């Protein structure tokens, strides 16, 4: 139950090019700093870059409408990647 | 009390089918039993099948008399009126009489909704109270009938699956239930859910608009579908709009106007028409020309 | 009839439409010669015209992505 530990296991699964692993790992890392997703995630866990690594996660795994609402997460809403 | 209230009930019926104007006092007696027959009335009471649905009478009791030549008579056939039975008509206190005597006798024969044209305003400014000072004499008998139309219940459902109602749909009604929980026990407003209820108006639109009445609203066909598809219905019959042929099936299978007065303000010419759903739901239209005279 | 039946199931492309309501006008325009240039400017030859739009101010959107700044094309 450490966020960090997840947040680079899950970084090393997405060099390797396992995407859902990264993402279960990911999401993961959520759900242990927030209660499982009961509070907001903090900005701190999920960065812009590790949206942003989530979104290519699922855009990879050809899921594109998980990709649109992840890309609604961003501080900016990236609209040219939802699109 | 209740065989001899019967009996004179009968005679009522009998009296009025031969065109004679009943009393003051009885109108009385008659208007306080439906006042207690309408109190245990919900706002969608279920008409089970059969039922032959009959729209705007409008004060036409020669053509009422017709339509129970036609339809078959109230004893034996089950009847559902959508109202607007009261104006733009010589022999208007006959007609509402005639329905409101027949309801209180035959209690799961004869189903009377409320119309636009059965408020006090509407009453007053367009025809009733004049017919109810000609007649009666005095405007007490208005006050009785204003209560009466004030008591009506305001649509109709039919095996679960069929609406009636007098106008249209509304943009603040979304579910069948909220028809259950207006206060129905008012007279009919400018604006809300109610006068939406007997005054709205299908057209061939793509949304809402401003219904050209001064009330009310209009809806398309992607209006009716959603209420149809949102309450498990597959009909929205109602009675409001002239037609010619009697009956409309608008919005694409979905709105059927159902127009039951032939020659409407005696300078029309529409041959009217009524719907007659079997016990299998399984429907006819019967179609017919206005009375010799 | 038409206004009566028409359906928001488009994008937010405001400058095309300004273009093609102006191109119109001025179509006509300078189809019946309102508008004599050289000879000067007549504010007599006058054509009266008032264009409104109703929308809703939402984000100006194309098939690419947002556009923030409103350009109308040349
Ligand atoms: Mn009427
Ligand atoms: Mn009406």
């Amino acid at each position: 139950n450490n966020h960090s530990w997840l947040i680079i296991q899950a970084d090393i699964y997405f060099a390797t090019n396992q995407y859902s692993a990264a993402l279960h790992y990911y999401l993961q890392a959520g759900a242990v700093c927030s209660d499982f997703f009961n509070k907001a995630v903090p900005p701190d866990v999920y960065t812009d870059q590790v949206i942003k690594r989530m979104i290519k996660c699922c855009s990879l795994l050809n899921c594109h409408t998980q990709v649109a609402i992840l890309c609604q997460f961003l501080r900016e809403i990236d609209y040219k990647t939802a699109f | 009390d209740e065989k001899v209230f019967t009996k004179e009930l009968d005679q009522w019926i009998e009296q009025l089918n031969e065109c004679k104007q009943l009393s003051e006092s009885q109108v009385k007696s008659l208007c306080e039993k439906a006042k207690e027959i309408l109190t245990k009335e919900s706002n969608v009471q279920e008409v089970r099948c059969p039922v032959t649905v009959c729209g705007d009478v409008h004060g036409q009791f020669h053509d009422l008399m017709e339509l129970f030549r036609i339809g078959g008579k109230s004893p034996d056939t089950n009847y559902l009126f959508m109202g607007d039975y009261v104006d733009r008509g010589y022999y208007s206190v006959e007609t509402v009489t005639l329905l409101v005597a027949l309801k209180v006798r035959y209690r799961e024969r004869i189903t009377i909704l409320r119309g636009n044209h059965e408020s006090r305003q509407i009453t007053q400014v367009y025809g009733f109270y004049d017919e109810c000072l000609r007649k009666y004499g005095n405007a007490n008998v208005w006050k009785y009938f204003t209560d009466l139309f004030d008591y009506l219940p305001l649509t109709a459902l039919v095996d679960g699956q069929i609406f009636c109602l007098h106008g249209g749909l509304s943009p603040s009604i979304d579910t069948l239930d909220h028809i259950r929980a207006l206060d129905r026990l008012q007279e009919v407003p400018h604006e809300g859910p109610m006068c939406d209820l007997l005054w709205s108006d299908p057209d061939d639109r793509g949304g809402w608009g401003i219904s050209p009445r001064g009330a009310g609203y209009t809806f398309g066909q992607d209006i009716s579908e959603t209420f149809n598809h949102a309450n498990g219905l597959t009909l929205v019959s109602r009675a409001h709009q002239l037609v010619m042929e009697g009956y409309n099936w608008c919005h694409d299978r979905n709105v059927v106007t159902i127009f039951s007065a032939p020659n409407y303000c005696y300078r029309c010419g529409n041959q009217a028409a009524i719907m007659e759903l079997d016990d299998t739901l399984k429907y006819s239209f019967l179609q017919f020309d206005p009375a010799p005279r | 009839n038409e206004l009566k039946n028409l359906q928001a199931e488009g994008l937010t492309t405001l400058g095309q439409s300004l273009r093609t309501a102006f191109d119109l006008l001025n179509l006509n325009r300078l189809v019946t010669g309102i508008d004599n240039y050289g000879q000067g400017r007549n504010p007599f030859f006058l054509e009266p015209a008032i264009i409104i739009t109703i929308t809703d101010g939402s984000k100006l959107t194309t098939t690419s992505g947002v556009q923030d700044e409103l350009h109308l094309p040349l």
